[PDB]
């Protein structure tokens, strides 16, 4: 006999409100992966990709890539997850030297001319260039993270089609910027309508969660995107199509206690 | 003696709530940001921290 | 020629709204009550180091100060920012300009953007190639010093320039003093109001009263 | 290399998926002496 606390009441979410900026431009990965002449490792190019829609599934399904190593994203969810800036690092190196391109590796490609941060977020995409870059191709030479280094420490390669471990590999390193900001690069996922005052399963710009989107008086500043709580959970978001401010109250919950006399 | 009873419990709850904003070795203190950015073989390492 | 730096150098450290919370942060800030350098535009633009970020102010009445030149060598040998504001548009270039020995204004390019009474408080720093401009304008009535008071600084423009900067120089519109602070890794404790605006900040290395304000996470120390 | 508990790929996702809690052994060797011909009988989906 007595009051016994058993379970937790939780209102289940009704639907899913997926929301993304309504931009339709496609991101120019073809100008990166199918460019004619790649720059060398000591002068690797840093192409900003911004304000477009990045179909990473095309880059994941093509069999023309030797290794496709993502260190922090696990690339299945690249379509849903969406970023602010994506930086493509294009350079061509010796065949065995792709292994040194990892967060944590040390070496004369790692320390000297192209250093990765150990907290890196992105994907290392490598494939060979035996059909085009192999000639005595001598134009490819080598010498802080992301530091373009413009007896000599300048040593040049020799690439020939007779050379596996010495074949010129085209490697492109995508760097991802997960700063909480107005997002620009977002993958091909369609946005739905917005429903207020209902327990929904929202997704704003790659921020998942469950809550009751209401109207607010929280006047954000025109650079501010997220409003946070004390406990780092997001309390208010800004709708990335119609720039209004929405509270996120989590759905109605409470303890369930079962008052009973004894089963005797 | 009675305001201290109220203060020492609002202190120990507002220390407990601020522990949710700590990384504990994981990459992000938001649990819905690990699930939306990592694969289930790797994400179970971060969530176990 | 120095002056006092009363409460200035307080910017929004991120793009996240927070209201009615005493949030602590560790970033490159201007230390309170330090030495900001007083300069001239009367009857003066040497080459200033950058070491860890640079505060800027400009007591203005007729828009004399109109340009910035950054870099390390600044003679079209390395990339050089040239923020140009000719009264209607904000032209921002990173080209290797053939500058003069005294560049001014008379009354391989990798990026280009085209958009006393006034104190144009500016903050310039590099974070791993992400050059961040923090700024704030305010109506003041003071000719001599920084006005004692408080006002926060918002961002305008991020720049992914990747430029090594150790030195710089500003520009003038020759026919207005301007200050050079230096940013340091000073932990603050920002007081966001109900509207999410910083009304108060406490430098956690100023005096041992202020470390007590930071440890308690409060401003009224009992 | 894609045949591992935890790997993703067009052999992993499409036609032969391993459980991530797998108990067993992956035993691989080459067949250059017998299966190499234009041997076209081996297909994938």
């Amino acid at each position: 006999k007595g009051i016994y606390q058993t379970s937790n009441f939780r209102v289940q979410p009704t639907e899913s409100i997926v929301r993304f900026p309504n931009i339709t431009n496609l991101c120019p990965f073809g100008e990166v992966f199918n460019a004619t002449r790649f720059a060398s490792v000591y002068a690797w190019n840093r192409k900003r990709i911004s304000n477009c829609v990045a179909d990473y599934s095309v880059l994941y399904n093509s069999a023309s890539f030797s290794t496709f190593k993502c260190y922090g994203v696990c690339p299945t969810k690249l379509n849903d997850l969406c970023f602010t800036n994506v930086y493509a690092d294009s350079f061509v190196i010796r065949g065995d030297e792709v292994r040194q391109i990892a967060p944590g590796q040390t070496g004369k490609i790692a320390d000297y001319n192209y250093k990765l941060p150990d907290d890196f977020t992105g994907c290392v995409i490598a494939w060979n260039s035996n059909n085009l870059d192999s000639k005595g191709n001598y134009n490819y030479l080598y010498r802080k993270p992301f530091e373009r280094d413009i007896y000599f420490p300048l040593q040049s390669y020799g690439f020939q089609p007779t050379n596996v471990g010495y074949q010129p590999y085209r490697v492109v390193v995508l760097s991802f910027e997960l700063l909480h900001a107005p997002a620009t690069v977002c993958g091909p996922k369609k946005s739905t309508n917005l429903v207020k005052n209902k327990c929904v399963n929202f997704n704003f710009n790659g921020l998942t969660g469950t809550g009751v989107l209401t109207e607010s008086n929280k006047k954000f500043l025109p650079f501010q995107q997220f409003g946070r709580d004390i406990a780092d959970t997001t309390d208010a978001v800004r709708d990335p199509q119609t720039l209004e401010i929405l509270d996120i109250t989590p759905c109605s919950f409470g303890g369930v206690s079962v008052i009973t006399p004894g089963t005797n | 003696k009675l305001q201290d009873v109220v203060n020492q419990n609002a202190q120990a709850l507002n220390t407990l709530v601020k522990q949710l904003s700590s990384n504990f070795g994981a990459i992000s203190s938001v649990l819905n940001d690990i699930l939306s950015r990592l694969c289930p073989p790797e994400a179970e390492v971060q969530i176990d921290r | 020629a120095y002056t006092n730096s009363f409460t200035r150098g307080v910017y929004y450290p991120d793009k996240v709204f927070r209201s009615s919370v005493l949030h602590s942060t560790q970033d490159l800030f201007l230390p309170f009550f330090s030495n900001v350098t007083w300069f001239h535009a009367i009857h003066d633009n040497p080459v200033l180091p950058f070491n860890d970020g640079v505060y800027f102010a400009s007591t203005e009445k007729s828009n004399i100060i109109r340009g910035w030149i950054f870099g390390t060598t600044l003679d079209s040998k390395t990339q050089s920012l040239l923020i140009v504001n000719n009264a209607t548009n904000v032209v921002i270039k990173v080209c290797e300009f053939q500058f003069c020995n005294d560049p001014f204004l008379g009354v391989n390019c990798t990026f280009e953007y085209v958009s006393f009474k006034n104190l144009r408080e500016f903050v310039f720093k590099n974070i791993d190639g992400y050059f961040k401009i923090y700024s704030k304008h305010t109506p003041i009535n003071l000719v001599r010093d920084l006005p004692q008071g408080f006002s926060a600084l918002e961002p305008l423009v991020d720049l992914p320039i990747g430029i090594n900067i150790t030195r710089f120089q500003t520009l003038l519109a020759l026919h207005a003093a301007y200050y050079v602070g230096y940013l340091q890794p000073r932990t603050f404790l920002l007081k966001y109001n109900e509207n999410g605006t910083i009304t108060d900040a406490v430098d956690c290395a100023l005096d041992p009263l202020s470390e007590t304000k930071c440890t308690l996470k409060s401003f009224t120390v009992e």
